[PDB]
DNA sequence: GCTCCTCTAGACTCGACCGC
DNA sequence: GCGGTCGAGTCTAGAGGAGCT
């Protein structure tokens, strides 16, 4: 089975048939990311924003508006007031992020970043939508090449650290229009390499065309470096690369997986059982925890049935409270990756899934 | 312009101020019998097309022949430096003093005792030995030298003041300033530990300092083959390299104490500034036994090794300089942080193979794979011993589920003391898997390697298509060095892997050093392959990244650059610029063949090989261009010229000759594609083969060496292969092959009673000279004389291009010779005059070498330099870019080095006008 | 004022970073208590734009191709408005997720776009599902679920008022308020639609349009202004006094009475980062104790910690506490979990 | 063709300690 | 009192040399 249809099966990925077409997954037209596909692509950008602004000193915060001032970038009109009119006055949706940047800029230090993540619109005229999380990094002129490299090698390392196989996220070097130089990162997507991150060492231009009057607003006039990586096409990449291309898992990092703790209760008594399982599942949710309640499922499968769902929605642990955890409080757990079965006693549960998952991360 | 056999000699405006003007033409049955020998075997009737000719006003040789003037060259480049040697031979040495100066510098004692402040030695001759500690770092603690008169000693800031702020940066302000602010010779024992720790030694523009080793002569008088080293641990006239046994092989009598306390190989700060005074002591026996053989080698050696180009290029082999940059720490620094990259995307894969391995367990399927099925997979068992709700019924629905939950967690009084470690798990997993008590525990199998006996299993690893299987008897093999009947495997047949040793040993990884080149993942999973892909590109760095590492870089600051570099506009002022002195002994073989085991290799940067642009990281400063010219089959034209002087006075007039000169890569007519074609193996290890085979390697090497190229080519067919590859060109005693001639006259002048090179004179060894081992080891011999030939080639490069570079005024200095190459640091203006230079010297040494042994012609082919490469950063091309696994983006995108120009003669020749003036 | 002391400290631009910070930890306060504690309760995504309408009547601003006037209102797309015909969408996208077993509920925290120009609010939607029979209890419900909600985190949980309103179709709604100082502006607001919203858009088969029989749910939507939530929590927390769940800045490291110490503030803001603590490092800044106080205390930090010498020789830690403004002595090593502790008795 | 030195890491064996 | 478990001990194969530290 080809992953596309597993991930629209397990609701990593939502629409038609006629939207999972590649190019319709590669545009952005549509709604494509299911519930898991969301919640992967919320892990996705909060290892990023983690890893960028938070572990990563100097770099800051900034919010940004869909609509750009004042290119193929789609108009705003209003219907109120209905053609020379609607190109010289009228708000544009933001096709990047970089603009909103420059628009924080100060609001003294140097080197430092703006990293946000957010929605962009690109033309298909039908709209697509991506989800670009965008580093805009400001360094001396004569930095900038050094800057460049290490953000290179910094997001191959970062996209990289998920990876199943990271030798699929490539790189390379391209130029624009005016000859900048810049790189560009890859991931080798089955039918072929797309750009799913890509850096350009901006010249002193940029600063020029969103700050045309003073200069000392804009104490070297700095570049811009404008990395920017596509986490829709990165969780995508992530959905790929997971898969193997046995059994159906997809071994996604235990930081990214959508669902962590997978729940359970093996037979009679429901009542007795059912009130422990909600306690075990309130407690593993005050600690930040991700579960999904398998015993209010009202739908009953055998557990090889259940033990494959839970591989293909990326499960790190499934839990079984069954009646002899009433007596002594043994809990069957179970792990995706060996897929080998504990006797876990009750107190140690929590903690031991606490200290995975920070090793995990870590 | 042409000769008796058709071969186009050379041009008529270079031989008449070359060779002799009446020379001497061969004989009409010289000729005859030189024509039957090309016909036979097809040569003779193909000509080739004629190279455009060249007119050259060659520099005026000196003397009357191509002899004198090399003769009057070395002469007057060794004669300020046998002087001193001389000195230091015959002089009178007052006794070690028994104290010896906590000073900062240099400290000099005579028959006073004085504490005499010393910053220079101010002498032409001084015995040297440095003393490094090795933990606290590579800069020098302390030094004892000794020139005639007087004892000499120097001790580093490091050991006078006890402040422990030391960087691992190194400046040459940290090392033994010996040079003064003209001709001086430092003599030592492995000297090039001694200059790698001078600091005038650290500078782009050369030095007129010379260094001569002990080690180096002894190799050279009485050296010892590798065998014969083993042999040794012939007898009372040779020794092992080592100081002591050296001094007990010369000079005698009491032998030198080997220090027990080894306080400079395991020893801290506090070791040695306590033990100070006997450390110097034992420093200075030491100097004192190397000055004693020095003595007892000197005459010996200027008697075994007559021809001053000898010593003048022994004397220049041996000031190598390589200059570096602030690259090389971003090489290394990159390097080691793939290699760590690469290993932990190795280790996860291995854990992953372990993990997608356990699922065998599920209905017993281990039983049937292939290389899982001998392992521990036992189980243990645990121990021990419709509507919404009002919010008070949420309320009491949550206490009262939160209540059961802590009621359950209160029966621990049941669970064991000591937690089982993982039980569920299959037996050989909980080996791997760390203890989940541990301080340090990580998930999965995190203790997992490729040294145990497991990974080549999870790999899945075949042996041309044959799973690894491990016995406790035998070791390492596959299952289907014989099949051994120990191993009970049904159906199997267990041969073991090959070892360099034979089939007497065991093997015990089959991720060694010797199975690199064979052995590859089997099953489905692109997490094996990938590991042994990462196992091959690290498996370089791996094996070579201690030295690598600690190799001992110097940076300069622009307190020392030449002017030549801050003006050149590629010049940053946040750039460190420097240079690596390679510590190579300029004789380290019987050879006396150059010996360094990093920067002397035939390794060259690769696309699948982690580190391996080292070489490319010799990158010259801004101005400077690494004008090379690696030697066109140098010693197989070395040889060809021996074989040709020997069958007549000609070249060409043997079939090797033929084949050397007129055969051409581009139609597969030279030597290795022929020999390619004739036997059906590849070009690299054709040349392999044939170099081993010039060496006089016998018969015997040959049946093993295609044994291990071509496993499936057992020993009888091999033995027939080599019988036939070698009846066919070393002929049948010998008569009938293409390198009779050559192999007959390697003999011949192996078995006189003092063999000599036939170009220089120099004598073989005592240890495997006819009359001290008799008839032993003719292998050696016969290795000895070509590589020596070859060496000797070298040394009159280097006498001729410094000639040159004297006389014309070329801003120049010798670089390396790795192999053959020669690669000289010259200014970028110069890079045309120094082409044509190195054009000259090419042309004059093959001139020398053809004259030396009567043949008084030399032809067009081999006159000239194909390419001489004008680059920036060593490499065996000028297109190459440098992609490794460590160096992704090439040179020219990373490292920003514009690639160079492989000239040519007649191209060199349009842009100096032919003139090397200025 | 107020909103200079939230324009200084960055709470005020409109949203500055600490602004936008506490409106993140706002929206996940919202996520957490409505969808991860909340059973039956999942995520929509849905893009900014909508079909477009034939209705000239609607003031969504329209999207139109610069590369291409009466048809601009026949096929061009429009902004959406509102979160609650997004979330109408995914109806049958989440019906098989939860096995067709209504009641179940879809939430989204997106941007709405509305007429001011073009403005923009981040509103937080509940779209809950329910049968017709239970609208009014799930309503009344949800109405008091979402009051303790808005309160639980306010200092002063009488300025949150709730009052009842009619739809346009004679439909009958429910108003959360929050009373601020020019007066009441309603930050959510629920609505008891009914079939008719599902009706729309799926006007195909009824069957893919409670117990074992199958009826059109009871539509009711759960709105509520996070942008305008945000500034009420701003305004009621007013030194600003925000609850520890909602504070963007947790800890305020520092130094005092030195390359050592910056060591010892560097493990230690790594090993609060790593544990999931939002550090505000302080000994990175340029450069009196008092004003340092001050600034923590308008920025809403939980706990000051100073590191001097002293830790060196004693390993403790001086901390001091917003809410009471007293000095405490703690070891390194059992900060965390004191942090961690804390963190999890005031949630 | 044939050995030597030390340093490191993986595996079988052994007795000594301990909870049932 | 006794079967399980754990920390050396021994052995062996490989890897830097057979020089300087
Ligand atoms: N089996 C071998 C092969 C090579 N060498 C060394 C000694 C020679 O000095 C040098 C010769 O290498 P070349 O670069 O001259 O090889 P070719 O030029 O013949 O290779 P090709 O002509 O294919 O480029 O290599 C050696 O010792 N033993
Ligand atoms: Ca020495
Ligand atoms: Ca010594
Ligand atoms: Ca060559």
């Amino acid at each position: 089975e080809a992953l596309v249809d597993l991930c629209r099966r397990r609701h990593f990925f939502s629409g038609t048939p006629q939207q999972l077409s590649t190019a319709a997954l590669l545009s952005g037209c549509h709604a494509r990311f299911g519930p898991l596909g969301v919640e992967l692509r919320k892990n996705l950008a909060s290892q990023w924003w983690s890893s960028m602004v938070v572990f990563r000193e100097q770099v800051f915060a900034v919010d940004s508006l869909h609509q750009e001032p004042g290119d193929s970038a789609f108009r705003l009109v209003s219907p109120e007031s209905i053609l020379e009119n609607l190109l010289k006055t009228s708000g544009k949706l933001r096709a990047t992020l970089l603009h909103g940047a420059l628009e924080h800029y100060v609001n003294r230090k140097l080197p430092f970043g703006l990293a946000q993540i957010g929605v962009c619109f690109h033309p298909v005229t039908r709209v697509g939508e991506k989800t670009e999380a965008s580093l805009v990094w400001f360094t001396p002129t004569r930095t900038s090449s050094q800057w460049l490299d290490f953000w290179l090698r910094h997001r191959l390392l970062w996209w990289r650290k998920f990876a199943m196989s990271p030798s699929n996220f490539s790189s390379a070097d391209c130029q624009d229009e005016l000859g900048r130089k810049g790189s560009k990162l890859y991931y080798s997507f089955p039918w072929g390499k797309e750009p799913i991150e890509t850096l350009w060492n901006l010249g002193d231009q940029e600063l020029l065309h969103t700050y045309p009057g003073n200069v000392s607003t804009i104490n070297v006039v700095p570049c811009v470096l404008s990395v920017s990586g596509d986490v829709d096409l990165g969780t995508l990449a992530y959905l790929y690369d997971s898969f193997q291309l046995q059994r159906k898992v997809l071994k996604l990092h235990p930081c990214l997986a959508p669902i962590k703790v997978a729940l359970d209760v093996g037979k009679g008594p429901t009542v007795e059982l059912r009130q422990v399982c909600q306690g075990l599942l309130n407690e593993l949710l005050e600690n930040g925890i991700s579960v999904w309640p398998g015993y209010s499922e009202t739908v009953h499968s055998s557990l090889e049935q259940l033990h494959s769902k839970y591989d293909e929605m990326s499960v790190l642990f499934s839990v079984l409270v069954t009646e002899t955890t009433l007596e002594n409080g043994l809990i069957q757990l179970r792990s995706r990756d060996t897929t080998m079965k504990e006797m876990m006693h009750i107190s140690k549960l929590r903690d031991f899934l606490v200290k995975y998952l920070a090793s995990a991360s870590n | 312009r042409h000769n008796p056999l058709d071969i186009q000699m050379l041009s008529r405006g270079l031989h008449e101020q070359i060779f002799g003007q009446g020379g001497e033409m061969p004989g009409e049955a010289a000729v005859r019998r030189s024509v039957e020998h090309l016909q036979k075997h097809g040569l003779w009737g193909q000509p080739a097309v004629p190279l455009p000719d060249v007119e050259l006003r060659l520099p005026p040789l000196y003397g009357d022949n191509l002899d004198q003037h090399f003769r009057l060259l070395a002469q007057k480049q060794s004669l300020p430096y046998l002087e001193a040697a001389n000195l230091l031979l015959q002089a009178q040495l007052p006794p070690k003093p028994p104290a010896w100066a906590w000073a900062e510098g240099w400290t000099r004692y005579g028959p006073e005792g004085e504490a005499v402040p010393v910053a220079i030695p101010e002498e032409r001759a001084l015995v040297f030995d440095v003393e490094v500690c090795l933990a606290e770092g590579t800069c020098p603690t302390l030094a004892v030298a000794i020139s005639p008169s007087a004892w000499y000693s120097w001790c580093s800031q490091r050991l006078v003041e006890e402040r422990y702020s030391w960087t691992s940066q190194l400046s040459p302000a940290d090392l033994i300033p010996l040079e003064v602010p003209q001709e001086q010779l430092v003599v030592g024992h492995n000297v090039s530990f001694d200059r790698a720790h001078i600091r005038e030694q650290y500078l782009i523009q050369g030095s007129r300092m010379r260094f001569l080793d002990t080690m180096s002569m002894h190799m050279a008088i009485s050296g010892l083959s590798s065998f014969q080293r083993s042999l040794w641990i012939w007898l009372d006239i040779s020794s092992v390299n080592s100081l002591a046994e050296v001094h007990r092989l010369y000079v005698g009598g009491p032998p030198l104490e080997k220090e027990p306390r080894e306080l400079f190989v395991k020893g801290t700060m506090k070791d040695i500034r306590e033990n100070f005074q006997d450390l110097m002591q034992y420093c200075a026996q030491d100097v004192w036994a190397t000055h004693e053989v020095f003595q007892q080698q000197l005459p010996l050696f200027l008697e075994r090794c007559p021809h001053p180009v000898t010593l003048a290029g022994m004397l220049e082999m041996g000031v190598s300089y390589l200059p570096v940059n602030q690259n090389w720490e971003r090489y290394l620094a990159e390097a080691q942080g793939t290699y760590e990259e690469l290993q932990r995307e190795m280790k996860k894969s291995l854990m992953d193979l372990a993990n997608d391995a356990c699922q065998l367990l599920s209905g017993e399927r281990y039983k049937e794979d292939p290389w899982l099925w001998d392992l521990e997979w036992d189980l243990q068992e645990f121990k021990q011993k419709l509507g919404p709700c009002s919010e008070e019924e949420e309320f009491q629905q949550d206490v009262m589920a939160r209540a059961c939950l802590q009621k359950l967690k209160g029966t621990t009084e049941l669970l064991p003391k000591r937690p089982q470690h993982l039980p569920g798990h299959p037996g050989w997993y909980r080996k791997l898997c760390p203890r989940l008590d541990d301080p340090a525990w990580t998930p999965g199998p995190s203790l997992l390697s490729l040294q145990m006996r497991v990974t080549p299993k999870l790999m899945a690893l075949t042996w041309d298509g044959f799973p690894l299987h491990y016995s406790e008897r035998h070791g390492w093999g596959y299952l289907v060095n014989g099949p051994y009947n120990d191993v009970d495997i049904p159906g199997c047949w267990f041969f073991k892997l090959p070892h360099k040793d034979g089939n007497s040993c065991n093997v015990g990884s089959p991720f060694a050093k010797d199975f690199l080149p064979k052995l590859q993942a089997g099953p489905g999973g692109a997490s094996g392959p990938r590991a042994l892909e990462i196992n091959k590109m690290i498996s370089f760095w791996r094996n070579a990244h201690k030295r690598i590492s600690s190799q001992m870089v110097v940076w300069l600051p622009r307190s020392a650059l030449p002017r030549a570099v801050i003006r050149h506009p590629d010049y940053d002022e946040e750039g460190l610029y420097g240079a690596i002195l390679p510590q190579v002994v300029t004789a380290g073989t019987i050879t006396r063949r150059a010996v360094e085991p990093t920067w002397l290799t035939a390794s060259n940067a690769r696309p699948d090989r982690v580190g391996s642009e080292l070489k490319a990281m010799v990158q010259a400063p801004p101005g400077y261009t690494l004008v090379g010219a690696d030697v066109d089959s140098q010693e197989l034209w070395i040889a060809a010229v021996l074989g040709d002087a020997h069958f007549a006075g000609m070249h060409g007039c043997t079939a090797f000759g033929w084949m050397t000169l007129q055969g051409r890569k581009s139609r597969g007519t030279d030597l290795h594609s022929k020999t390619a074609t004739t036997v059906g193996i590849s070009r690299e290890h054709a040349k392999i083969f044939n170099y081993g085979r010039i060496y006089g390697a016998g018969q015997p090497f040959a049946e093993r060496l295609l044994m291990q190229f071509n496993h499936r080519l057992t020993q009888q067919e091999a033995a027939e292969k080599a019988q036939q590859m070698y009846a066919a060109t070393k002929g049948l005693r010998w008569k009938g092959g293409t390198e009779s001639e050559m192999f007959n006259k390697l003999e011949s002048i192996a078995t006189s009673d003092i063999p000599r090179t036939p170009v220089l004179g120099c004598c073989i060894s005592r240890a495997l000279e006819p009359s001290a081992v008799q008839e032993e080891f003719m292998t050696s011999r016969v290795n000895w004389v070509v590589q020596s030939s070859a060496v000797d080639y070298l040394h009159l490069m280097l006498v001729a291009m410094k000639w040159l570079f004297e006389e014309f005024a070329i801003d120049g200095r010798f670089c390396i010779s790795i192999h053959d190459e020669v690669r000289y640091l010259v200014r970028e203006e110069d890079r045309y005059r120094a082409a044509l230079a190195l054009q000259i010297t090419n042309l004059l040494t093959r001139c020398m070498f053809a004259y030396k042994l009567g043949l008084n012609d030399l032809p067009q082919s081999v006159a000239f330099f194909s390419a001489v490469d004008i680059d920036r950063c060593l490499r065996k091309e000028v297109t190459m870019d440098c992609k490794t696994p460590s160096n992704p983006t090439g040179m020219e995108r990373r490292y920003g080095i514009p690639q160079g120009e492989a000239l040519d003669i007649y191209q060199i020749i349009e842009l100096t006008k032919g003139s090397l003036e200025k």
